[PDB]
RNA sequence: AGCCAGGAUGUUGGCUUAGAAGCAGCCAUCAUUUAAAGAAAGCGUAAUAGCUCACUGGUCGAGUCGGCCUGCGCGGAAGAU
């Protein structure tokens, strides 16, 4: 809309406790907590939830705009959780999942481990596709950005980790 | 990245932002429009 | 329709160019006006000489003057 | 280069260049390129304009210079003293005061025209904008 | 169609033009006829959008002062020397 | 469009019906010139020398413009239902030339239904000539 | 504003051009059809092609649009105890 005018609704079975600034929400999918700005003033007296920021203040609607969304996004991914995968493309890029460590061995003389959050799931039915799952779209984003950092597409022959709905380019090196 | 005095849009497709002390235009599609305010 | 029969305009496909160039091709009165009149297969509605009259002033303006 | 063919003398006093300008009507064209600051213009720069603009738009229309440099601007070589007399001339350029109009184009498209006038300006080193016709 | 409402100078000169100016609203004379001359002052924004129309110099208008609507031509107008406004625009009455 | 093209579109939307509006549905991959001049071509010679397939999907059109006719005229106007309406007549062979037409590739949205002039159900009746 | 869909034909026209075809480069941008086609704006294709864009319609629910006058700011702004 134009500043969080759309209202978020959110379903039942997930409780959220609102108290001033810092907002807690717990659901089957693992819990979250944020504090938010000087900019906020949500209220919670109905089936949902709608924003709104404090007075005196010469920003605050961009603000709350930014805190509807976060909130949604969030109890989005608290009754359902987020996924996203990343795909191998090349020779040799073998992916291994070691319980809560990746292992990437991508033509690496020194074979690479990679730590997950204690809220990440990942599983790989082969040694090119990975798939993860968590609750958190920011904390989900930021490990996809560390995985897909060991190596990026390459252009002149496309190997490299990549996200799924990730398009590569192959322009031209030389002709050869 | 083509970093300049005056920037401006090279394609329509140029976007420009404002960033912490600087001014930066990315284009989605060919890397060689990044450009800068230095 | 409109390619074949329309590359049939005085005995090559288009060789001519807009104000006074190279031109090879010329038109009569219903050369084209045919081509567009005996076919009732690919005319949108019912007016022939609609699009007639466009074809007989577009050949001036390829190069097949009048 | 734009240079008077003959001049009473050849030697002229620095002066100033307080005041308006006359020519801030637009008569012998549609757009005019208008001086909005203050400074001197070269027969040099005046060149280089028009060689912009006469890139910028074709045979399309027609163009004229509503300014002449007449004014000859001397400088002494180096490694040299002072006094011992003036420097020899060394070019020419005008004074140009805010409002003054520099070049005028006739039968060309307005975007065109801006686009020309944009570029002139580009190279011009005085501040312009762009100017239509007066309906007075 | 131009109607302009217009104002009775109290005060004339460059001093007074000048604040005048300052202030936004530009003067002007009237005068022709066999009529003394009137300096009158106009809000400037109004002119200066309707002076766009070629009809507003090739047509007559009307001015309007203490309630009096005379109708007037338009024959000289100075022109800003380097911005877009004009100044001490001329109305020739008859 | 512009204003002054929606108020043509209203009277002709309320001056339509008065003679006769039989209206269908077209699909939009059958509105594609390289696949629209055969059903202009058909229902032009079927009905008359003038055709009008063009679609003015409109909310208010339907509480205001369209419906004319004696109780329902309100079920084409919103859900992407393209207009198609024929001058010649209420109870011709338009239906007809859409039911024809949707054999052939065409099974887009309403089952090239509108007006409900001849009380007509999803099966064609009798009236319509054979 | 997003999203969805449409966006032909002569024409891969004719000079140079193993090639020029909407894109080394261009000489030339014409016309009917429809709501929509510009010898086509882009990438690139040797070059065709391909899609989007110009343009059009539909789903979404009250501000938005590109011009002028100016005020305060932003980057241009790198030197040696
Ligand atoms: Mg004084
Ligand atoms: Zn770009």
């Amino acid at each position: 809309s134009r500043v969080a005018k759309a209202p978020v609704v959110v379903p039942a079975g997930v409780d959220v406790k609102i108290n001033g600034q810092v907002i807690t929400i717990k659901g089957k999918n693992g819990e979250l907590t944020r504090t938010l700005n000087d900019a906020v003033e949500v209220k919670h007296a109905d089936n949902t939830l709608t924003f709104g920021p404090r007075d005196g203040y010469a920003d605050g609607w961009a603000q709350a705009g930014t805190a509807r969304a976060l909130l949604n996004s969030m109890v989005i991914g608290v009754t359902e959780g987020f996924t996203k995968k990343l795909q191998l493309v090349g020779v040799g890029y073998r992916a291994a999942v070691k319980g809560n460590v990746i292992n990437l061995s991508l033509g690496f003389s020194h074979p690479v481990d990679h730590q997950l959050p204690a809220g990440i799931t990942a599983e790989c039915p082969t040694q090119t596709e990975i798939v993860l799952k968590g609750a958190d779209k920011q904390v989900i984003g930021q490990v996809a950005a560390d995985l897909r950092a060991y190596r990026r597409p390459e252009p002149y022959k496309g190997k490299g980790v990549r996200y799924a709905d990730e398009v590569v380019r192959t322009k031209e090196a030389k002709k050869k | 990245m083509k970093v300049r005095a005056s920037v401006k849009k090279l394609c329509r497709n140029c976007k420009i932002v404002k960033r912490d002390g600087v001014i930066r235009v990315i284009c989605s599609a060919e890397p060689k429009h990044k450009q800068r305010q230095g | 329709p409109a390619a074949v029969l329309l590359k049939k305009a005085a005995g090559i496909k288009s060789g001519s160019g807009k104000p006074n160039k190279d031109k090879v091709g010329k038109i009569s009165r219903a050369q084209l006006q045919e081509i567009a009149q005996t076919k009732a297969a690919d005319m949108t509605g019912a007016d022939i000489e609609a699009m007639t009259r466009s074809i007989e002033g577009t050949a001036r303006s390829m190069g097949l003057v009048v | 280069m734009l240079q008077p063919k003959r001049t009473k003398f050849r030697k002229m006093h620095k002066g100033r260049n307080r005041g308006l300008a006359q020519g801030t009507d637009v008569s012998f064209g549609s757009f005019g390129l208008k001086a909005v600051g203050r400074g001197r213009l070269t027969a040099r720069q005046i060149e280089a304009a028009r060689r912009a603009m006469t890139r910028a738009v074709k045979r399309q229309g027609k163009i004229w210079i509503r300014v002449f440099p007449d004014k000859p601007i001397t400088e002494k070589p180096l490694a040299v003293r002072m006094g011992k007399g003036k420097g020899n001339v060394e070019y020419w350029v005008a004074l140009i005061q805010p409002g003054k109009v520099l070049y005028e184009m006739d039968g060309v498209p307005e975007e065109l025209a801006r686009e020309a006038f944009k570029l002139a300006a580009a190279k011009l080193p005085i501040k312009t904008t762009f100017v239509t016709k007066t309906v007075m | 169609m131009f109607t302009i409402n217009a104002e009775v100078r109290k005060e004339q000169g460059k001093g007074a033009s000048r604040r005048l100016r300052a202030a936004n609203k530009f003067p002007a004379i009237i005068y022709g006829g066999k009529e003394a001359p009137l300096a009158i002052e106009l809000d400037h924004d109004k002119v200066m959008n309707m002076q766009a129309k070629a009809e507003f110099y090739s047509e007559v208008l009307t001015i309007v002062v203490d309630g009096k609507e005379i109708k007037v031509k338009a024959q000289d107008v100075q022109r800003h020397p380097y911005k877009p406004k004009l100044q001490h625009i001329d109305f020739v009455r008859a | 469009a512009l204003n002054l093209q929606d108020k043509q579109a209203i009277v002709a939307e309320v001056s339509e019906v008065a003679k006769g509006a039989l209206s269908a549905v077209v699909a939009d991959s059958r509105g594609v010139t390289v696949d629209k001049m055969t059903e202009l071509r058909k229902a032009g010679r079927e009905a008359g020398v003038y055709m009008r397939v063009v679609r003015n999907t409109l909310l208010r059109r339907a509480v205001e413009g369209t419906p004319f006719e004696c109780l329902k005229d309100a079920f084409v106007g919103p859900t992407l239902i393209a207009y198609s309406m024929e001058h010649p007549g209420a109870a011709a062979r338009l239906f007809k030339e859409f039911a024809k037409a949707n054999a052939k590739f065409e099974v887009k949205a309403a089952a090239f239904e509108g007006e409900l002039i001849p009380a007509s159900q999803i099966d064609r009746l009798a009236t319509l000539p054979t």
